[PDB]
């Protein structure tokens, strides 16, 4: 509103709009859809009747993150602009505390600031009073539920005055969140519409893409040889491999079915081909170009694979010296939670059951004047160090011998990254 | 003497052979003369009550005249 | 180990118990109670004498007193010390220490307002309890002997009065010659409660009344197994009417095998069973209305797949020919 | 074809006679019979009562009785402030609206002598505020206890869903006290006074409003667990629009979206034959029915894998996204549960929604897994 | 485990040997064949066993397992599962069929 006249700046020093960068441009997650077309529809429909007839009713959506209900809802109430209302994104987790949303709802009515009491007792006061048209989406339902529940029995008793100008719609996370988080008293006040929404299918993930790709796929770019520049010297084309962009499809959905996951995995794999076009000729930052499916073939595993197995034969001596005697004592015990004292009790035993350069330097970095130690060096460090590494995990207790410590990780894995 | 064919058609609207919780009239033919219970099955009219006194009881209702809710 | 429990019990219901109740208390010992009342009535100049020294008097006994504590402090000696001393009488002001919401703030906050509020002792308001009674003390030191006030504690090992930072605080209010506090404790072990230092502040003395009394009042705020089998009772009269009937073929086979885990029945045959009577469509339509069962704790399910009602042998088929039929 | 079904969607019943019964002196002027009016939830209870005050209010001499929800409080007090802005007046308010003593001042009329009945909405939110015998059920004696000598009584109209609070009240209050004794109670309409008033709610007609049968199917098929018909009428609503849309079928249409996987789609959940192979390594785990991490999990999943050599050893990676597709369906929840040795810190106990009678019909079809079992 | 008992021993490999020996004296020969080691087994372990008292595609599915387990890729050109779908003894309609579906199951 006010002070984005003050974040525009001036100098602007002519940024290199490369082959890759138009990409990302319509990659960005803003800009009838697809995939939830006609349930738009189901809601719309639900929503033209009591619009147009000045009435209260109630709209229940539940679905996984990523399905479009943050999105549908929004082209909603954007054609209706065209044809009374007054739109509100009460959004419950961009609440501090769950009470201050009240403060909202009494802000946009009038544009009065009063508190989370006085709001409600007004908010009370138009909802039964007022003679004769608000819109209203309670986003994000697991935040404003926790306390009490006494604030969402608010929030569909407004709905049951016949007296009150008022939308609601909610969007939950899950279809049963008034049934194992609510009472039947409001169950009873949710209605029994229950708009399922599912995943999105493989198909689909195919036709959200190319909504993106709608202008600018294996289209042509305006190119000067000398800075990589790209403009809608040569004129170079680029294509984008449609079976690549299928196996992106075919897990997303399988795992998931979210449309921000879908469009992310397609940007981290277009940035992998964006070095490499710049690694063999470094245009830098001041005949047919393509993605190959090994892109999507890393950037797709990019979200899966580890390091705590190469984090781990990348460690310290001492540290890969601690797990093999603390899976020792697992396999001696069958406990899998062993005493601080007896883990010291064993990195003495696995010295004398080369060894003795060692075991100089493992209880004194040389030093005559200074040997003599008890625990090892650095014993505090490691100890330290496997712990915020969140490999291990220590209770606390003063007593630094009878202390339990636990494994977080898969010991097997930890076994199994010894062995190198 | 109902109880028996009522569990029979429960077990028998358990799976998907009638695939709602509805029933077609030639599904309710082929349910009492090919089944099981021979000579139970009398008259038109009394398994009409029948399926009346299942209805007031909430059991099976009759609504549409091709299927049966 | 065959216990006789009192779940095995011939039980009384509501209205059953305290109507009855209400039979025996004003009708058991009506004449050698009221032949006790009018013994015990000569004491009452003598109680008027030695309250005169300041001494804070001590009803123990068998029985409640409450009654006879009122009749004490209310009609007999609060007009009679007004009447002796030369305009309205002295003020009572009782404490019902078997009511458990007493603090030591609200009822002192009383106390100085039924004192004399002479100075700005709000300026000493600012835990100034103890503070702004012992500007309170000295200055009553010097002022003309007369009782302006009789305080009455009733049931003083009660569930709030007996906590240690009240009990002092009542403490240092006994010193002063200007209130005159009668009280009565119920409790056996109730001079456990005092030391030589609060005594002092005491100088307690002791006096016997057991009438036998039911206390009618005192019986209230406590509870037993009489005040769940019965809560459940009452539930099941408001529900739809198949919630009858599913409880029903519930607690036939339930009770076919005390009602323990044993006699209950598997998910799954329950659920063909109630599909046997064209009840439960699947799992799902049982099992929600079944979870209002299970709301108000009225079955149990321990593991077959066994949900079993926690209510006893003899308790069940109470519940089968009564509410259910 | 919109506007006879626009307006589908919006004395009258027969529990208001039994409360002018219960109001019989209220129209004498008299003090009427002892009201505690409880209900089951969704049996209309609340604009039940609504609706006849609203009847009072419109139908009646001076005309001043006033109704609040208790929803917001938490504590006795603004009760009697609200009972104070149908006179508009000013006063001193804190003290008068605070003690038990205090309310009785406040009850000494101005203008014509006419009594005063307040009505308590929602009673159960101080029913079921803060602990019992400290506080609420105090605030429920406080509130019972008319003893006032003129007729001029705050009679009490207060609701409830469940229907423990009369056991709850003292054996004092128990003895013909107050306006305990008519526990007039609202058992849930089956179709035989709900519907009829849908019928007189349908008072302009459409033409096809369709087959009242199949409403009266409705009702029946509806009626056992239920208690709005108006909102089930709601779900009518939807159905009236679905065939507007496509230009009791939507019970239909809604619960084949509750029942299914077990019986079914389990197998659609797992089209990876490795999917059913990490399905079974969970329950194989639930033998020791601990807190089933996914490392526990894993480690049964790796120490089986070597016995049976079906696949190679997957990583800790593949097994976090593989279970994720076992929780997107709706079969196998995760939960951040409890272990309490440095802080409040947070291990993954997973539970699974299959019996072992729904898992054995669907393994026999598959031979891979019979090693495993 | 919970219906367990005891552990294989060489004395029970010696008396697999003499129950051997015992059934080729049964049947009055000089050597011992092999049907008395397999009458043995199965007489020691139906002795403990009283206690307890198709593939249309699948077959495709093993053959194409077996080639994912020497190599691992999921490619789209398919020239030696076809050879050895076509050497297998069965026809390439169910092939087609076949790799339709686990492409649809994406494998
Ligand atoms: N059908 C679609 N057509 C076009 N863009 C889409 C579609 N579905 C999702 N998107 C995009 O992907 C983003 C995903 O956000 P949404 O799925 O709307 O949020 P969500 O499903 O509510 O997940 P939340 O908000 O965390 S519960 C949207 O903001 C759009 O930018
Ligand atoms: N018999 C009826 N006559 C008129 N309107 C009715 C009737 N039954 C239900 N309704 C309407 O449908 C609504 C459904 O009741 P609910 O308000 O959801 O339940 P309730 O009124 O809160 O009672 P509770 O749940 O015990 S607090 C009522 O509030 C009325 O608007
Ligand atoms: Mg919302």
């Amino acid at each position: 509103s006010r002070f984005e006249n003050k974040l525009k700046t001036t100098q602007k020093h002519q940024i290199v709009e490369t082959i890759f960068s138009k990409v990302k441009k319509q990659l960005n997650s803003s800009y009838y859809l697809p995939a939830r077309e006609n349930e738009f529809a189901s809601i719309y429909l639900s929503a033209y009747s009591a619009i147009e007839s000045d009435s209260a009713t109630t709209i229940y959506v539940a679905g996984t993150p990523g399905v479009g209900k943050t999105l549908t809802v929004r082209e909603v109430v954007k054609e209706l602009l065209s044809s009374d209302f007054l739109y509100v994104e009460i959004n419950g987790l961009k609440m501090v505390k769950p009470t201050d949303c009240y403060e909202t709802l009494w802000n946009k009515v009038s544009g009065e600031r009063l508190t989370w009491a006085a709001s409600m007792e007004s908010l009370e006061f138009y909802f039964k009073r007022v003679p004769k048209t608000i819109v209203v989406l309670l986003d994000e339902l697991d935040a404003m539920v926790t306390k009490s529940q006494d604030i969402m029995y608010n929030f569909f008793n407004w709905t049951t005055y016949e007296n009150a100008k008022l939308i609601v719609i909610a969007v939950a996370n899950t279809m049963d969140l008034p049934e194992r988080q609510l009472g039947n008293k409001i169950t009873s006040r949710i209605g029994f519409t229950r708009i399922m929404f599912t995943g999105y299918t493989h198909e689909e993930l195919k036709n959200i893409i190319d909504l993106r790709l709608k202008g600018l796929n294996d289209s042509f770019f305006y190119v000067d040889t000398k800075t990589g520049n790209a403009i809608l010297v040569r004129k170079v084309r680029l294509r984008m491999s449609a079976d690549a962009i299928e196996i992106a499809s075919r897990k997303v959905a399988s795992v998931s079915g979210d449309a921000r996951r879908a469009l992310k995995v397609c940007k981290r794999a277009a940035e992998i081909a964006e070095k490499h076009y710049m690694a063999k000729h470094g245009y830098g930052y001041d005949g047919v170009q393509t993605v190959h499916i090994t892109h999507v073939m890393k950037a797709l595993n990019e979200t899966l694979n580890s390091h705590v197995i190469t984090f781990m034969t990348r460690l310290s001596f001492t540290a890969k010296l601690f797990i093999y005697a603390l899976l020792n004592l697992m396999k001696k015990n069958g406990s899998q939670e062993q005493e601080l004292g007896d883990i010291v009790d064993e990195i003495k035993l696995l010295i004398e059951v080369f060894v003795m350069e060692i075991a100089k330097t493992l209880f004194q970095q040389g030093s005559d004047n200074i040997s003599e130690q008890l625990r090892i060096i650095s014993w505090d460090f490691v100890l330290n160090q496997l712990l915020d590494a969140g490999i291990l995990f220590k209770q606390t207790m003063k007593n630094d011998r009878i202390c339990c410590v636990k494994l977080n990780i898969s010991v097997e894995e930890a076994k199994r990254a010894m062995n190198e | 003497r109902l109880s028996l064919i009522s569990g029979i058609i429960a077990r028998l609207m358990q799976t998907e052979i009638f695939e709602e919780e509805s029933y077609p009239v030639a599904s309710l033919f082929e349910r009492i003369n090919e089944e099981l219970p021979e000579e139970e099955k009398f008259s038109a009219q009394e398994y009409l009550a029948g399926l009346k006194i299942m209805s007031d009881r909430n059991n099976l209702m009759v609504a549409d005249d091709k299927v049966w809710r | 180990k065959s216990r006789h429990t009192m779940s095995m019990a011939p039980d009384v219901t509501r209205e059953e118990f305290s109507l009855v109740s209400n039979f025996f208390n004003e009708n058991f010992q009506k004449r050698p109670r009221q032949k006790l009342f009018e013994i015990q009535k000569k004491m009452f100049p003598q109680y008027w004498f030695e309250l005169t020294q300041g001494f804070s008097l001590l009803f123990y006994g068998v029985g409640s007193k409450r009654n006879f504590l009122e009749e004490f402090a209310i009609d007999y000696l609060s007009p009679k010390i007004a009447y002796s001393q030369l305009v309205n009488s002295i003020p009572c002001l009782i404490l019902n220490g078997y009511n458990p919401s007493c603090n030591y703030r609200d009822v002192f906050k009383e106390i100085t307002d039924l004192l004399v509020p002479a100075e700005l002792t709000r300026s000493e308001t600012k835990n100034h309890v103890i503070l702004q009674i012992q500007k309170m003390i000295d200055f009553y030191k010097n002022q003309p002997l007369d009782i302006k006030l009789i305080l009455v504690v009733h049931n003083l090992d009660g569930p709030s009065i007996r906590k240690n930072t009240f009990q002092t605080m009542l403490s240092f209010l006994s010193v002063i010659r200007q209130i005159a506090i009668v009280a009565s404790t119920d409790h056996i072990y109730a001079p456990l409660l005092w030391d030589n230092m609060k005594a002092q502040n005491y100088n307690f003395v002791f006096h016997d009344i057991s009438n036998f009394e039911p206390s009618t009042v005192e019986s209230t705020f406590q509870d037993v197994m009489k005040m769940g089998a019965e809560g459940a009772k009452y539930v099941l009269q408001s529900l739809t009417v198949n919630s009858k009937k599913m409880y029903k073929l519930l607690i036939e086979t339930q009770m076919q095998n005390r009602g323990t885990q044993r006699t209950g029945v598997e998910l799954k045959l329950f659920n063909h069973l109630c599909a046997a009577d064209f009840i439960a469509s699947n799992e799902i339509a049982l099992r929600s209305m079944l979870r209002e069962f299970i709301e108000h704790k009225m079955a149990n399910i321990t593991k077959m797949e066994i949900i079993w009602v926690p209510y006893t042998y003899a308790e069940l088929e109470k519940l089968l020919k009564t509410v259910l039929n | 074809k919109a506007l006879l079904q626009k307006s589908s969607e919006l004395a009258r019943t027969a529990e208001y006679e039994q409360v002018m019964n219960f109001l019989a002196k209220a129209i004498s002027e008299h003090r009427s019979d002892s009201l505690y009016i409880t209900g089951p939830p969704g049996t209309g209870k609340t604009a039940q009562l609504d609706m006849i005050i609203r009847q009072k209010f419109q139908s009646l001499e001076s005309v001043a009785v006033t109704s609040i929800n208790c929803i917001s409080l938490g504590e006795p007090s603004s009760i009697f402030q609200k009972i104070f802005d149908s006179f508009q007046d000013l006063n001193g308010p804190t003290l008068q609206i605070k003690n038990m003593q205090h309310l009785q001042k406040f009850l000494e009329p101005y203008h014509k002598k006419t009594t005063f009945v307040v009505v308590l909405d929602e009673m159960d939110r101080l029913l079921h505020a803060n602990t019992s015998e400290t506080q609420s059920v105090r605030t429920i004696l406080e509130l019972f206890l008319l003893a006032k000598l003129p007729t001029v009584s705050f009679v009490l109209i207060g609701m409830a869903n469940s229907l423990d609070m009369k056991d709850r009240f003292l054996s004092r209050l128990n003895l013909d006290r107050g306006l305990l004794p008519q526990t007039i109670v609202f058992q849930p309409y089956t179709a035989e006074q709900m519907y009829e008033i849908v019928i007189q709610k349908m008072s302009s007609l459409p033409t096809i409003i369709f087959q009242p049968m199949a409403i009266k199917f409705a009702a029946k098929k509806c009626a056992g667990n239920t208690g709005d018909l108006r909102k089930l009428f709601d779900v009518l609503r939807g159905s009236i629009e679905i065939y507007e849309l496509e230009k009791l079928n939507y019970i239909a249409k809604v619960f084949s979206k509750f029942v299914n996987n077990n019986s079914t789609r389990t197998r659609i959940a797992k089209l990876n034959i490795q999917q059913k192979l990490i399905l079974c390594t969970i329950i194989q785990s639930l033998k020791l029915n601990s807190d089933a991490t996914i490392d526990e999990s894993f480690d049964h999943y790796i120490k089986a894998i070597t016995k049976t050599d079906t696949l190679a050893p997957l990583q800790r990676n593949e097994f976090l996204e593989i279970c994720t597709i076992l929780e997107t369906c709706g079969l196998v929840s995760i939960k951040k549960t409890k272990c309490k040795g440095k802080t409040k810190r947070f291990v993954d106990k997973i539970d699974v929604d299959l019996d072992m009678r729904e898992f054995y019909d669907e393994m026999t079809k598959i031979s891979i897994l019979k090693p495993f079992l | 485990s919970k219906f367990s008992f005891g552990q294989a021993t060489p004395r029970t490999l010696l008396g697999i040997i003499r129950l051997s020996q015992a059934l080729a004296k049964l049947r009055l020969a000089d050597m011992v064949d092999i049907d008395d080691v397999e009458e043995a087994l199965r007489l020691v372990r139906v002795s403990k066993e009283s206690l307890y008292q198709e593939s249309p595609t699948t077959k495709i599915f093993t053959i194409i397992k077996k080639m994912l387990q020497e190599t691992g890729k999921n490619t789209l050109s398919y020239e030696n599962i076809v050879k050895t779908v076509r050497l297998r003894g069965f026809t390439m309609l169910q092939l087609s069929n076949c790799i339709q579906e686990y492409s649809y199951l994406n494998v």
